RNA sequence: GGGGAACUUGAGUGCAGAAGAGGAGAGUGGAAUUCCACGUGUAGCGGUGAAAUGCGUAGAGAUGUGGAGGAACACCAGUGGCGAAGGCGACUCUCUGGUCUGUAACUGACGCUGAGGAGCGAAAGCGUGGGGAGCGAACAGGAUUAGAUACCCUGGUAGUCCACGCCGUAAACGAUGAGUGCUAAGUGUUAGGGGGUUUCCGCCCCUUAGUGCUGCAGCUAACGCAUUAAGCACUCCGCCUG
């Protein structure tokens, strides 16, 4: 029933950031691991792992909060929704927030952020904006 | 696996009370059960009233039964002129 | 003290969810490591209390507890700076010059009743002009001589003192002062973990306060 | 009861120790229809127990279609002899 | 307060054995509710249903 | 952080507005008005007052708006990104118009973001049109948004790979 | 997306248990009400704010026996339990549905939603045959009133009840569509399970599934809601545009 597991992964970590957890799990897939992967380099989050079991894995995220307690994360937002997929031209690649925003893209070459993304004149599905 | 509980009017002499208590047991065992124990209370003082005896025998058959026999010693019990009252109970 | 005075704790687990979610599982106390905690808060506090008195601000006192406000009173008092001991009437720092004005009756009326010519109607006036003395005396204490706002604050408890943290957060004071297990930090800087039913240790505590706040000036 | 389901599973026996299989599934629910089939007719007004009869049909007619997209051959050679359309 | 089914652990009713039904039943007829008895609640019904089968029975009054 | 009454500051009254008692003797009548406050550069607040009357009703509001400012992030004479107003049934839209296109808004809206002093601006009413929740929105939008050295501080980035 | 090979958490099957006014059919019991027969028994009963109409010397009401009959199941009973909803409380039996806990003994995504379609669906009503104790639209009389087709009194028909069809509607309400996941706590309560105490009496700590009340964060125009969201999100249906 659960239909999107970015959307879920999504809000779950939006939630734990209106509420303050520094501790947070993730049922684990490829798919979310490497978005666990590029949102450490763009370094929205302190640090994150896997852990492996017999049931898919189980990924956990060590969330940042700045240097006086203060929201690192003022947002999140899916958009490639099931039901309704949403595709980008290459040049068409939105500057999320004018800069500060960050998007994530599915494109032909892999997955890759915006700003790569523009660069390499990579383009898909818009998936996640961030603020 | 059904215990049975069923009473006569006390005015009657002994003779007839075997006579009554024995071919219902046999109606229970010829309609295919088997007795798995009997148990007597003799004479016990009612609640209340129920025709115009202020009294009456109480006994106790305990019968493991496939629900085919109940029925018909409801039956003859309900059409019996010689007992009051009766039940039957699934003991589980 | 390093070790508990009368640091038993508080009864009741009826109790508020803000910092005490994984601390080690002993007995009712389950905030256990407030013990250890404990020191290395109030000698931080003790420094920072330190460098602020000795750049010459003025602390305050706070507390309407049954058990502690005489103590924190008499501790005001051989420390050298203000308190409240009784009823915190509504809004005394956002009020502050409603109610110097009101304390310049008072400072007036004393000295009336000090040197002044006491009698214009030897009962009709200076009954109840005597009784208004204590009057205002009661509900005020220690308001006698501010003449300037303060500038930090102390409460033993702000459970039971709603107005004055509120009032000093809405005035940017910063608010120092114990914590009892049911009450809530972040509102306040600087937080001290203490159980309010310790009676005795409810004025060593803040001693070790009061022997800060006077080695800060000299 | 369950005398006729012990031998309706241990008769689709497939696996040493299957329970789950949809063969043996369809099974117990077509026992569990009749029996409720020959139920309703002398107590036609049962209809809390028409509404278990219709979940149990609804399960039994989905997972058939989940057994057709698994393995016709399979369905057929069920089909043929458990003897319903 | 305390449930005297519980207190000595005893199962289920038995309903020839009348004579705790006795003191469970008001000296006009009605069952005792919980509130005096302070029985275990998943007792109470099956109690209150060994009192019906016993005044259908007439070993228990329906009033008295 | 509290910004004190140092600097000089304009005042600008958006609305004088009429309220009403009913008292047993009849209908009792009072005066609220709105204002606005800020300095050209970079701070702002407003300020209500009730009164019987305009002038002192006025002066209620202005110290109040005395006591409440806000600073608002000025990034090269226009705010930085996008934001919405978002406070009661009040929505109002900023977008980080370009050089030279002037002030583009509504009455109150205006009010606000000429004393704030910004040059290029533009923005939309969509929630409802009443005057203090208008207000109570744009300064709450203007609350939300960042620089982006700071942005860079949290990311543990510097400001160049931010701008690109 | 399509195809191929995986896996077990989603969904399920087994195994071990638990609780329930869940349902259909049949039988049984008691308290009263009414009516009738008789014994005793005099002169009123009954009714309302006053009253009156009624019933009573042809013996009423009162009272005790003994019948007839139909109706609903006191106490239990609980912001308890069950059911999808309407709803379901006397007991006994036959048949039958569903829910929850443990278990991983088996399948390996079989899942969600749902236009049309199909089925259920309070009360009132309708059709045929029953049954008709009380109640009781219509209606009758007596009151009240300026008037009273009403409120009030005494009666009283249809219906209420049963069997079999039909109607398919209600403030059919949590004025909150269904499924899925996340997010401070406190306190009851139902039905289960586990650990230390003992495996007793009952104590403590966990634990699923509900079921109530508080209450953060968040949300709302406000009321308020708040792990049983009106929060955070996603899917699918239905609906609104003074």
């Amino acid at each position: 029933v659960m239909t999107d597991p970015i959307a879920d992964m999504l809000t779950r970590i939006r939630n734990a950031n209106m509420v303050r957890h520094e501790k947070l799990e993730i049922p684990a897939s490829k798919l979310k691991r490497e978005i666990a992967e590029i949102l450490k380099r763009e370094g929205f989050i302190r640090d994150v792992e896997f852990v492996e079991d017999s049931k898919q894995g189980i990924i956990r995220v060590f969330l940042k909060y700045g240097q006086n307690n203060e929201r690192v994360i003022t947002g999140l937002k899916r958009i490639s929704k099931p039901g309704l997929r949403v595709y980008a031209k290459s040049n068409e690649v939105p500057r999320v927030l004018n800069g500060l925003g960050i998007a994530i893209i599915s494109t032909s070459q892999g997955v890759l952020t915006d700003k790569e993304a523009r660069a390499k004149q990579a383009g898909g599905e818009v998936l996640a904006y961030v603020w | 696996k059904y215990e049975v509980m069923y009473i006569i009017r006390p005015n009657i002499d002994e003779e007839s009370k075997k006579a009554v208590i024995e071919r219902f047991n046999n109606v229970l065992t010829s309609n295919g059960a088997e007795i798995t124990g009997t148990k007597d209370w003799g004479k016990r003082r009612l609640a209340y009233e129920i025709n115009d005896f202020r009294d009456g025998f109480y006994q106790i058959v305990n019968v493991q039964s496939d629900a085919a026999a109940v029925q018909e010693f409801d039956r003859l019990a309900k059409i019996s002129d010689d007992i009051i009252r009766h039940i039957v109970v699934k003991e589980e | 003290l390093l070790e508990a005075g009368v640091h038993f704790g508080h009864q009741t687990r009826r109790w508020n969810p803000k910092m005490k979610r994984y601390i080690f599982t002993e007995r009712n106390g389950i905030y256990i490591i407030d013990l250890q905690k404990t020191v290395k808060k109030v000698e931080e506090a003790y420094n920072f209390t330190k460098n602020l008195a000795a750049e010459g601000g003025k602390i305050l006192f706070v507390g309407t507890k049954k058990q502690a406000q005489d103590s924190v009173k008499e501790e005001a008092q051989r420390s050298g700076m203000y308190y409240v001991n009784q009823r915190w009437l509504g809004g005394t720092l956002t009020n502050f010059e409603t109610i110097q004005k009101r304390i310049k009756r008072l400072k007036d009326i004393e000295k009336m009743q000090e040197n002044g010519t006491f009698d214009v109607l030897p009962k009709k006036e200076v009954v109840q002009l005597k009784k208004e003395l204590e009057r205002l005396e009661k509900f005020l204490g220690g308001i006698k001589d501010m003449k300037d706002l303060p500038d930090a604050l102390f409460i033993i408890d702000p459970r039971k003192e709603r107005i004055a943290v509120a009032e000093a957060r809405k005035l940017n004071i910063p608010i120092i002062g114990i914590v009892d297990t049911n009450c809530d930090p972040d509102e306040i800087d600087v937080v001290i973990p203490a159980n309010d039913d310790a009676i005795r240790a409810v004025k060593l505590l803040t001693s070790k306060m009061a022997d800060a706040i006077l080695e800060a000036k000299q | 009861t369950q005398e006729r389901k012990n031998q309706l599973i241990n008769e689709f026996k497939t696996h040493e120790s299957d329970t789950g299989s949809p063969e043996v599934q369809i099974a117990i629910l077509t026992d569990s229809i009749n029996n409720l089939n020959e139920h309703l007719r002398t107590h036609k007004k049962d209809h809390h127990s028409r509404r278990g009869l219709l979940k149990m049909v609804g399960k039994r007619r989905n997972l058939l279609t989940y057994l057709r997209n698994k393995d016709v051959t399979r369905y057929r050679e069920l089909i043929n002899k458990l003897g319903l359309r | 307060k305390v449930c005297y089914f519980t207190s000595n652990g005893i199962t289920h009713i038995d309903y020839k054995d009348v004579d705790l039904l006795k003191k469970f039943v008001s000296e006009r007829g009605k069952i005792l509710p919980r509130r005096v008895t302070g029985t275990n609640a998943k007792y109470q019904r099956k109690l209150t249903a060994a009192i019906k089968r016993a005044r259908q029975m007439a070993l228990l009054p329906y009033v008295s | 952080r509290i910004d004190p009454s140092k600097l000089e500051l304009e005042e600008r009254l958006v609305t004088v507005n009429r309220v009403a008692k009913v008292v047993k003797g009849g209908r009792r009548f009072r005066f609220a008005a709105l204002v606005v406050v800020g300095d050209k550069n970079g701070h702002v607040g407003f300020g209500t007052g009730k009164a019987q009357e305009v002038p002192e009703a006025i002066r209620k509001a202005v110290e109040d708006a005395k006591k409440n400012l806000i600073e608002v992030p000025m990034v090269g004479t226009t705010i930085p990104h996008e934001i919405i107003g978002r406070f009661g049934a009040g929505n109002i839209l900023l977008k980080p118009a370009s050089e030279g296109t002037g002030v583009i808004a509504g009455g109150p809206v205006r009010a606000v973001l000429e004393l704030a002093g910004v040059a290029d601006i533009l923005s939309k009413s969509l929630g409802s049109n009443t005057p203090i929740n208008m207000i109570r929105a744009t300064l709450q939008g203007l609350s939300e948004l960042k620089r982006a050295e700071d942005v860079a501080k949290l990311r543990g980035k510097s400001v160049e790979e931010l701008l690109g």
